[PDB]
């Protein structure tokens, strides 16, 4: 009962690549508050700011 | 049979830690963000000084 022929070989399955996808959001850019004026001239102001 | 599925979970960790130091908030894309933003910046102050 041994067979004359022998037996085919199996080929192994193929692994998978994982891989990771990268992406960046664009958050909107904030404007500008409003010209409010003061009592001191310019390089007092500057100094402080 | 062990020792390969352990292979292979070393393989699971590597991609975890691959993503996560794409994921992270300080990446790579941060810091050449940053050196941009900071040599044009430091170029046009040092034509003032």
């Amino acid at each position: 009962g041994q067979p004359l022929h022998l037996p085919i070989y199996a080929t192994p399955a193929d692994p998978k690549a994982l891989l990771s996808a990268a992406v960046a959001t664009s958050q909107g850019g904030g404007k500008l508050p409003e010209s409010f004026i003061s009592l001191w001239r310019f390089p007092h102001m500057l100094e402080n700011a | 049979v062990l020792q390969k599925t352990g292979l292979k979970t070393q393989q699971e960790q590597t991609q975890a830690q691959l993503a996560f130091l794409q994921r992270k908030f300080s990446n790579q894309a941060l810091y050449n963000w940053l050196r941009g933003r900071l040599a044009a910046i430091y170029f046009q102050f040092y034509d003032l000084v």
